């Protein structure tokens, strides 16, 4: 704790590319694990609609399938909309 | 291995929507609301079947349903809709961003007509 | 089409002046004005000779690393997949992996040139 | 197969043929294996994209890294053989027999 | 039949082979091999692969600069060779030439089995795809699945990268 | 080198060897050749000279040319058929371009001239390596894919390799040499089975695999590589001398020796099928594999050459590193007969 | 009406490069206490036109020891490869739109250096030689480091597609979220150019001529046409890539205003750069894009692949 | 020869690549995503040897699709049948294959 | 001066004024003066085909309104 600061230092010092690299690099390396908006970053990935969504069949059964776009059930975007 | 079976060129005659992509773009979201029963019975028989030659009563419907849509728009919102469609089809990318005020324009029109 | 039509306009302008130039002036030509120049003396050898090249162990890590760069290209469409964290975890260890390379061969010696 | 198809594989056989006979210079079969590694990139890209294999899209890329491989590995051994007889001659390379 | 586009620029491809097989001298086989990069470049671009093409393109315009260094420090003579300098080198270049009009003219007035199959022409135009969908580039898409679906490839080509350094550092250590 | 990166070097070698022994996929598998030829070019050249160069140059410009006919083959099965599991590779022309490929990477005859040049240029450990190592992933891709294989082509391979091996054996006096001709004598008899049954293949390996490691570590126990360097190993260590004898013994064949056991199941398999012809061949050829043998045996241990003055200084001193698996490696090579019945258990 | 467009894209950029040389004659005088050209023409504005009639009336020389297919086939390909490099660049809209514009970019000022190379070897003289491997060398200690901060920056775009730049940076230039990747790139654009601190191919001091030593009259001025063609190019990708317009779609010419304001602020800095520093030596070069701008570069990349999904600011356009 | 290690520890290292109707990004399809379905379904479980003659028919189905060598000599047919009774002028084809159609959205 | 460069500056931005504005007004006048469509994507370019086969001039941009469905 007393010889790797000096070595801290003497990096500063001597290489301060080094250091910005190095931290830099630690920093994106462990960040992302600790922010609260990957997860967010993956729902608004999922919620891109590249193909074109079939309908499934009705047979009676299925109370949470919507028979209309505008229906209440489904998936909902509205948190989107607060970001 | 056996002839291909065919409609005739007769079976294959519908009325058509001859309107361009701007247009089309400009109406799409209230299109998809208002006739999404057919589209959706259509879609599902052609990814049922797997072959267009048993799903055309459909695609005709679908046309039928489009064309009374695009009725009842020239019937109650010509000019907002021209105009808003006009501002659609001058963008290279045909972008929704750059004309919201002709949209807002046809978006009251239609929610008040119908 | 358009692409090859421009290349086509192009290369045509640059050998018109080629041209120009050659059948435009006055040539007078004569075995002193054509000789290589060293500065006003005769060269000893031959240019052809081999020519050390003291960076030749930097060129063959160019080579290599040029290939990760073909690697990384396709990362601004790898980021619209559903699975952000398989993906961000070999993003890195790409880089981690090219990084480790360009330490060792620095630690190594393997920057500097042959004297 | 179309006229493509034939065309890239006869390129694939020239550069092996290249490679096959051997005149002075060690650089020039190098050369002609790199130019195998360039014809079967074009052959697996074409064959790709004809049929639409999505997945498939990404191998000519590794195909293009293990060739950089495969050339620097080349390259370092030419650099070798040069320092020791001052040319790469493949006439140099006869200390061993059969 | 349509403007025989891409039958030329495979023809040229060929050509560039040819000029490099024939192997005149490093210099000019690094040239022959640019000019079928490009034409190659072009092949695949003209059948929807932009992203192939233009990478590969730049990857051998890098690996000849490096030839190109290494030619002029380890590969020259008094006299570099070309295509018409030299019997063998000519008598190559000729004869690969007319290999390929041969086997063009084979295979274009006939409809014959040259080794493997045989092949019409046509132009490839017929086997094209009449496909109607997307918003995206499938071959991006299947070059960006390499971060999801290709974890395994990554490794091992990212591990065969690192130790391809350490092995040029080793083979060229001397001693 | 460092001790460190001649370990990470000889772990790619077999992490190349095991990725084409798991892989199902024509990618992966050429990938783990890639990766093994990458690894396995700096070891070659671990003691640095001309020598040790050019058998690395030479050695990588056969692989080379080997996987980019691989690779073509695969790609053309690629094209007449969009698979790419290894498999009864759906085409006639693939598949031979494959069997080429594949033989050169083994060194099957004819493309069998590289084998004795890398083996004379490199070490003793290197070439223990490359005998007995890199015979492992072609052989399994082969295995793999056997039901395919065209016989003609095969068997015209492996009888050529063992009458090369045999007649090329016979005019060496370099060690080195002689291993890669007795080498490529049992590549042919690994390959003329190939088409019939491949658990035979798989005995005959492991079988050939221990008697050369235990050749090459007497080799190295007592630092021979010429005839008459090894003729002064009876005034050192007579034992090894005599070990080397028996080993050459059952290298040759002969019973009731170890190395008897791969010809005799082969030609029993062959003799199942119609092939009478081929065996008795491949037998009369083998007997001159066991003439060079003999010779060896000869001028090591059952004459006594004359030996220098300086040999006395060497009775002094003991032999330092220790080879553990060296009296396992004999053991195998020589008394395995009675356990035949235990190859059940290969397939 | 495309041939039209053509040359109205081909025609103006060499009108550019020719006043371009005077205006880098003038800034450097009046940067040197002196005036620069001033006679020939009302403050020297026909001195390109008197410098272009004398280059093309001047007699062109064939080396008796060069290699004469590829001494002619080198300065061709560096003047249509200058002009073809300006076809993507949105102005705001480009003469050819490309799905991957950078990409192709990145390939033809690959493709670019045989130019150089092939001048040098063709000559067939030592300095030209010389000058042939300071290329070889500079081109390796740029391109990788070129490369990926491209990639870094162009992390938040979405795409490859040049025009793209134009609406990423509606509200914000993107100086200001990657002035690093910005140092780094000016810095590499500048080694890319062979301009100075980084003019090592011709090496005036050093080289007589350098690599285009041999050569004289109108294949001279070609080089030199394209050396300062691709200066105005790369100076304007910076302008495209970095300080973004704002693009009225009813009003394209502010866009282009504004653009060739900024493009022309930057290649005034260039010539500022070049009045003011000393010369590189050519493998400090190489020592300052390996061990200063990799190690940074590489951290940057990570830091740009990281953030915008730590932050869910993910462009659009999969 | 072949460990298979990843069917004992269900690992899939490269499976997920061999075939062209395994799992696309985005559900892109194959060409021939139907008729490869239908010769793997038809050649599942029953071994190599069995296969290429029980499964015969969906593989000519399948390489038909692959490299559509019938195809081309069948439009080949056509055509060359079309220009010989153009050329001794007994067809007079049709306004709609010359360009003057009148064509649909 | 320092004022005196400013003429060759002027010449030079008027040179290269010219390829944007150039462009604008050649892409506006082969487009019906309404900014030339992009295509990136095979469902834009199929946008583009079928205005022109509706069109009846053979051209994408002229555009059929609501008066072309009776
Ligand atoms: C069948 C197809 C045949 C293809 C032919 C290739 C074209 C070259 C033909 C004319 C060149 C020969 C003329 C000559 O030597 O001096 C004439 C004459 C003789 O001078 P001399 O002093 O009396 O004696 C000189 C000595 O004889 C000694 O003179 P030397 O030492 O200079 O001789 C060397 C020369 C002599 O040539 C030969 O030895 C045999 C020619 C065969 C070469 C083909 C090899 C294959 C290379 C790849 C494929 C290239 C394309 C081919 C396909 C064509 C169809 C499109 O070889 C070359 O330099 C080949 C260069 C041509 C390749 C051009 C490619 C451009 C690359 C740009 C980048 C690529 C981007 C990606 C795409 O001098 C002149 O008149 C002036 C020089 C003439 C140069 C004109 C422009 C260069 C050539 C045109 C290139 C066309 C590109 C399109
Ligand atoms: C520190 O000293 C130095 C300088 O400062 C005094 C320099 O300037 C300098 C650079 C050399 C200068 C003298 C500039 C020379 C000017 C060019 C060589 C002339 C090029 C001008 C034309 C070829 C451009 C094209 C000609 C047309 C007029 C343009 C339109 C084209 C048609 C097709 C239309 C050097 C190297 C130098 O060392
Ligand atoms: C910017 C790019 C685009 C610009 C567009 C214009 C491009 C112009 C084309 C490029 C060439 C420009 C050079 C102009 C000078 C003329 C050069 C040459 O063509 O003239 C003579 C060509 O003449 C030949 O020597 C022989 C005479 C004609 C040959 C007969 C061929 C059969 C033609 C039939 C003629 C009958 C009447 C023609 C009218 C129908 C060559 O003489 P030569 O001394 O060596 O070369 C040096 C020229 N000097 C004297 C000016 C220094
Ligand atoms: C028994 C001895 C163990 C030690 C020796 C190991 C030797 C091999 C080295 C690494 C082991 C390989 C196992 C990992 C295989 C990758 C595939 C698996 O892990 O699943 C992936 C999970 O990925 C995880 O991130 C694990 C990979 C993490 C890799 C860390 C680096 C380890 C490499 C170090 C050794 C390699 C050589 C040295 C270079 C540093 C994908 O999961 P997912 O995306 O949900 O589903 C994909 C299917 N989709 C597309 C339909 C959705
Ligand atoms: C890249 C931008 C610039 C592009 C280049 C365009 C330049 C256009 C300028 C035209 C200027 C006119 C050229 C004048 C120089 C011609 C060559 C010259 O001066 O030689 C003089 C020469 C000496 O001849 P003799 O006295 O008989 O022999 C004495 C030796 N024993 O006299 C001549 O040959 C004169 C012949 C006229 C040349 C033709 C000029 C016509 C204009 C052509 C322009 C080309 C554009 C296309
Ligand atoms: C004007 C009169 C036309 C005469 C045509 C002559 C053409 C020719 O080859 O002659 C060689 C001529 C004259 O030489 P001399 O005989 O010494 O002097 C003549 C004066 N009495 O020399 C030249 O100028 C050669 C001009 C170059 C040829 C132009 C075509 C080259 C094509 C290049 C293709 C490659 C381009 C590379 C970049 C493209 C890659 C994307
Ligand atoms: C030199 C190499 C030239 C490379 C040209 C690349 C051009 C390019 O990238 O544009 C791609 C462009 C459009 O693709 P996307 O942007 O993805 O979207 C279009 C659909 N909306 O594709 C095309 O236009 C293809 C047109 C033909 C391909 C280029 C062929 C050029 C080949 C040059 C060969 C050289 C000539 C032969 C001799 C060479 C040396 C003497
Ligand atoms: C943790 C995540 C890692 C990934 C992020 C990093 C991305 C890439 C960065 C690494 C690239 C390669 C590293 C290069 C290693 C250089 C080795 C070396 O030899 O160093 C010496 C210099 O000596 C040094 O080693 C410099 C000091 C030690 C290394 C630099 C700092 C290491 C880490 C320090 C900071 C750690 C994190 C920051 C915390 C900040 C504290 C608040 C180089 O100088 P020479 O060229 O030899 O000079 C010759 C002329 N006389
Ligand atoms: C909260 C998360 C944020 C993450 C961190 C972000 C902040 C990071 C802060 C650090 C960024 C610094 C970037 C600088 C990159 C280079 C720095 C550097 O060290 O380079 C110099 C070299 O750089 C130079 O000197 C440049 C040489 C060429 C000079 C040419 C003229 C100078 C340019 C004039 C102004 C340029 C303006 C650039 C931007 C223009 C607009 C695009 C090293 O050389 P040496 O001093 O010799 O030491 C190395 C060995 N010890």
């Amino acid at each position: 704790a007393g010889r790797i600061a000096s070595f801290l230092k003497n990096a500063w010092a001597k290489e301060p590319v080094l250091v910005a690299s190095f931290a830099i690099g630690g920093l994106a390396i462990i960040l992302p694990s600790l922010s609260p908006y990957t997860n967010y970053a993956i729902r608004i990935n999922r919620a891109t609609p590249y193909n074109y969504p079939v309908p499934l069949r009705d047979d009676g059964n299925m109370p949470d399938v919507p028979s209309h776009p505008q229906d209440p059930q489904g998936p909902s975007l509205e948190w989107l909309k607060n970001l | 291995p056996g002839i291909v079976e065919l409609p005739t060129l007769e079976d294959l005659k519908v009325q058509e929507v001859k309107v361009s992509s701007s247009v089309l773009k400009a109406a799409a979201h209230h299109y998809g609301a208002q006739c999404d029963k057919p589209n959706k019975e259509f879609m599902l028989c052609r990814w049922e079947e797997k072959d267009p030659r048993r799903c055309l009563e459909e695609g005709k419907l679908v046309n039928q349903c489009a064309l009374d849509f695009f009725r009842q728009i020239k019937r109650h919102c010509a000019e907002p809709f021209t105009e808003y469609w006009t501002c659609i089809d001058y963008s290279g990318l045909q972008l929704f961003r750059h004309c919201r005020k002709q949209q807002a324009k046809f978006d009251e029109c239609v929610l008040d007509k119908l | 089409m358009n692409i090859m039509l421009t290349l086509l306009t192009n290369v045509t302008l640059a050998s018109l002046l080629v041209l120009i130039a050659f059948w435009l002036p006055q040539l007078n030509a004569y075995s002193e004005k054509t000789s290589p120049y060293e500065c006003g003396f005769d060269p000893m050898g031959s240019a052809r000779l081999p020519f050390s090249m003291k960076f030749f162990l930097v060129a063959i890590t160019f080579l290599l690393f040029d290939l990760e760069i073909a690697l990384l290209l396709p990362l601004p469409w790898a980021s619209q997949t559903n699975n952000l964290k398989t993906m961000l975890t070999m993003a890195l260890f790409l880089l981690i992996l090219l990084a480790a390379s360009l330490a060792y061969e620095w630690t190594q010696k393997g920057l500097e040139w042959a004297e | 197969m179309p006229l493509v198809y034939m065309n890239i594989i006869m390129a694939f056989a020239i550069a092996l043929a290249g490679l096959l006979m051997y005149r002075s210079h060690l650089m020039s079969s190098l050369l002609c294996l790199e130019g195998m590694m360039l014809s079967l990139f074009i052959m697996s890209t074409l064959i790709i994209l004809n049929t639409h294999f999505t997945l498939a899209n990404m191998m000519p890329i590794i195909l293009l890294v293990f060739a950089a491989c495969e050339a620097a590995l080349g390259l370092s051994l030419l650099v070798m053989v040069s320092n020791t007889y001052g040319t790469d001659y493949v006439q140099n390379l006869n200390l061993l027999q059969c | 039949m349509t403007m025989y586009i891409a039958f030329i620029l495979s023809t040229i491809f060929v050509i560039g082979f040819v000029g490099f097989s024939s192997k005149p001298s490093p210099i000019y086989g690094g040239l022959g091999l640019i000019v079928s990069g490009g034409v190659g470049c072009g092949i695949v671009l003209n059948f929807g692969g932009s992203f192939l093409g233009l990478m590969v393109f730049l990857i051998y315009l890098g690996g000849m600069l490096v030839v190109f260094g290494y030619t002029t420090a380890m590969a020259t003579e008094m006299y570099p060779e070309v295509w018409v300098s030299n019997k063998t080198v000519f008598g190559a270049f000729v004869s690969g030439l007319m290999m390929e009009f041969c086997m063009v003219y084979y295979a274009l007035k006939e409809e014959e089995v040259e080794i493997i199959f045989k092949f019409n022409g046509l132009g490839d135009w017929v086997i094209y795809d009449t496909g109607d969908s997307g918003f995206f580039s499938e071959e991006a898409m299947g070059i960006a699945a390499l971060y999801s679906y290709g974890t395994w490839l990554v490794i091992v080509t990212g591990w065969s990268l690192l130790i391809g350094v350490v092995v040029i550092m080793e083979i060229t250590r001397g001693n | 080198m460092n001790p460190i990166i001649y370990t990470t070097l000889i772990m790619t070698v077999m992490s190349g060897t095991m990725l084409v022994m798991i892989s199902s996929h024509w990618l992966l598998i050429w990938i783990g050749f890639e990766m093994n030829l990458l690894a396995m070019i700096p070891v070659l050249m671990k003691n640095f000279n001309p020598r040790a160069t050019e058998a690395a140059t030479k050695y990588f410009l056969t692989q080379a040319t080997a996987s980019m006919m691989l690779m073509m083959a695969i790609i053309i099965n690629l094209l007449y058929s969009g698979q790419w599991t290894i498999t009864k590779m759906f085409n006639p022309v693939a598949m031979t371009m494959m069997t080429m490929a594949l033989a050169m990477k083994l060194g099957l005859s004819p493309f069998h001239f590289w084998v004795p040049e890398v083996t004379q240029g490199i070490s003793l450990q290197a070439g223990l390596l490359l005998l007995t190592w890199q015979k492992l992933a072609p052989l399994s891709v082969l295995c793999q894919i056997s039901q395919s294989i065209n016989p003609n082509l095969m068997l015209t391979m492996a009888m050529l390799s063992i009458l090369i091996g045999g007649w090329g054996g016979l005019n060496q006096t370099q060690l080195r040499k002689i291993m890669a001709y007795s080498s490529i004598a049992h590549m042919g008899w690994m390959t003329a089975v190939l088409p019939y049954n491949t658990t035979m293949t798989i005995l005959n390996l492991l079988i050939y695999i221990t008697m050369t490691l235990a050749m090459f570590m007497l080799l190295i126990h007592s630092s021979a590589t010429t005839t008459l360097s090894l003729s002064h190993t009876w005034n050192k260590m007579p034992v090894i001398t005599s070990l080397m004898m028996v080993t050459l013994l059952s290298m040759g064949g002969l019973p009731p020796l170890s190395g008897f056991m791969p010809k005799w199941m082969i030609i029993q398999e062959m003799t199942k099928n119609e092939s009478i012809i081929m065996p008795t061949l491949m037998a009369m050829t083998a007997l001159l594999n066991l003439y060079f043998y003999m010779r060896l045996a000869y001028s090591s241990s059952l004459t006594m050459f004359p030996s220098t003055n300086n040999m006395k200084m060497k009775w002094q001193f003991e032999h330092t590193k220790q080879m553990k698996l060296l009296p396992t490696m004999i053991v195998l090579s020589t008394l395995v007969l009675p356990m035949t019945p235990a190859l059940s258990s290969l397939n | 009406m495309f041939m039209i467009n053509i040359l109205s894209l081909i025609i103006p950029i060499l009108l550019a490069v020719a006043f371009l040389t005077l205006v880098e004659r003038k800034v450097l005088g009046y940067m040197q206490l002196r005036k620069g050209p001033n006679v020939v023409g009302p403050y020297g504005l026909l001195q390109p036109i008197a410098d272009a009639l004398k280059l093309f009336t001047k007699e062109p020389l064939r080396p008796a020891t060069s290699s004469i297919s590829m001494f002619i086939i080198a300065p061709i390909l560096a003047l249509s490869l200058a002009l073809t490099m300006w076809v993507p660049l949105p102005m705001p809209y480009p003469l050819i739109n490309m799905n991957l514009g950078v990409l192709f970019m990145l390939a033809m000022s690959s493709l670019a250096v045989y130019s150089i190379l092939w001048s040098g070897w063709a000559s067939n003289s030592k300095y030209a030689l010389i000058g042939a491997l300071r290329a070889v060398a500079q081109t390796i200690s740029y391109e990788v480091t070129l490369a990926i901060i491209l990639l870094s920056v162009l992390l938040m775009n979405g795409s490859y597609t040049l025009s793209t730049l134009i609406t990423t940076q509606e509200h914000i230039w993107m100086i200001f979220t990657s002035w690093p990747l910005a140092m780094m790139w000016f810095i590499s654009t500048l080694a890319e150019t062979n301009r100075a601190p980084f003019d090592l191919t011709e090496g005036e001091s050093e080289l007589v001529s350098g690599f285009n030593v041999e050569y004289a009259a109108g294949p001279f001025a070609m080089f030199f046409m394209a050396e300062y063609a691709n200066i105005i190019m790369m100076n304007a990708f910076t302008a495209i890539l970095f300080l973004g317009a704002s693009h009225d779609p009813h009003t394209p010419e502010l866009y282009t205003i504004n653009f060739v304001l900024k493009t022309l602020a930057l290649t005034i800095t260039f010539l500022w750069i070049r009045a003011s520093y000393p010369r590189f030596r050519y493998d400090q070069l190489m020592h300052l894009l390996w061990k200063s701008f990799l190690p940074l570069t590489l951290a940057l990349c990570m830091w740009h692949i990281s953030l915008p999904i730590m932050t869910a600011s993910i462009p659009p356009q999969s | 020869p072949f460990f298979d290690v990843q069917k004992r520890l269900g690992l899939d290292l490269d499976r997920w690549m061999t075939i062209q109707s395994a799992e696309q990004p985005h559900k892109i399809p194959g060409r021939c995503h139907a008729f490869e379905k239908e010769w793997i379904e038809c050649a599942h479980g029953i071994g190599g040897i069995r296969a290429e003659k029980e499964c015969k028919i969906e593989f000519d189905d399948f390489v038909e699709c692959l490299l559509r060598q019938k195809t081309m000599k069948r439009l080949s047919a056509i055509k060359r049948q079309r220009d010989k009774l153009i050329k001794e002028g007994k067809y007079t084809p049709p306004p709609h294959h010359l360009g003057k159609e009148d064509p649909r959205p | 001066m320092w004022f005196e460069i400013l003429p060759g500056i002027a010449v030079m931005a008027a040179c290269l004024f010219i390829p944007g504005m150039a462009t604008a007004h050649i892409h506006k006048f082969t487009n019906g003066g309404k900014e030339k469509r992009v295509a990136h994507f095979s469902y834009q370019w199929n946008l583009m085909e079928r205005d022109r086969r509706i069109s009846g001039v053979n051209r994408y941009h002229v555009t059929k309104g609501l008066e072309n469905i009776d």
